């Protein structure tokens, strides 16, 4: 209905595909 | 006892059904480049391809259910890192103020590729304030989607 998670989730899916790079420092 | 569940599994369904706008439903460099890069750009491919096999454990180059549920299953209650809901919501909160209005939405929720009219956001920000403010602040968001 008004689930503003399958949209979070969703984007958290992806967010966390781009912290999942450990720190790239080196 | 529990088969008459399926509620969470029918939410994460709903993601792959959302997010793999293909029809495999398998998080990929392709469907993740495609979002990813109309989120915040996308620079090279190989480190893409380099980021899914840091985690993919199987080798299949992307992930499926039992993966997925295991990316958030598998977990570490080491410190929360809110650092990632957080950065959803920057991401959610475009300009910089904090708080989500009608047309900022509409305009997240309009390029994820589907039509939401004013009307139905506003009634689901409305919803969302139980107070009577009229925006969605840091405290609701967090009292929404927390829940344990
Ligand atoms: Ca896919
Ligand atoms: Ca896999
Ligand atoms: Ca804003
Ligand atoms: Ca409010």
């Amino acid at each position: 209905k008004r689930r503003w998670k399958k949209n979070f989730i969703a984007v958290s899916a992806a967010n966390r595909f781009k912290k999942i790079s450990s720190s790239g420092a080196l | 006892a529990d088969q008459l569940t399926e509620e969470q599994i029918a939410e994460f369904k709903e993601a792959f059904s959302l997010f793999d706008k293909d029809g495999d439903g398998t998080i990929t460099t392709k469907e993740l480049g495609t979002v990813m890069r109309s989120l915040g750009q996308n620079p090279t491919e190989a480190e893409l391809q380099d980021m899914i096999n840091e985690v993919d454990a199987d080798g299949n180059g992307t992930i499926d259910f039992p993966e997925f549920l295991t990316m958030m299953a598998r977990k570490m209650k080491d410190t929360d890192s809110e650092e990632e809901i957080r950065e959803a919501f920057r991401v959610f909160d475009k300009d910089g103020n904090g708080f989500i209005s009608a047309a900022e939405l509409r305009h997240v929720m309009t390029n994820l590729g589907e039509k939401l009219t004013d009307e139905e956001v506003d009634e689901m920000i409305r919803e969302a304030d139980i107070d009577g403010d009229g925006q969605v602040n840091y405290e609701e968001f967090v009292t929404m989607m927390t829940s344990k």
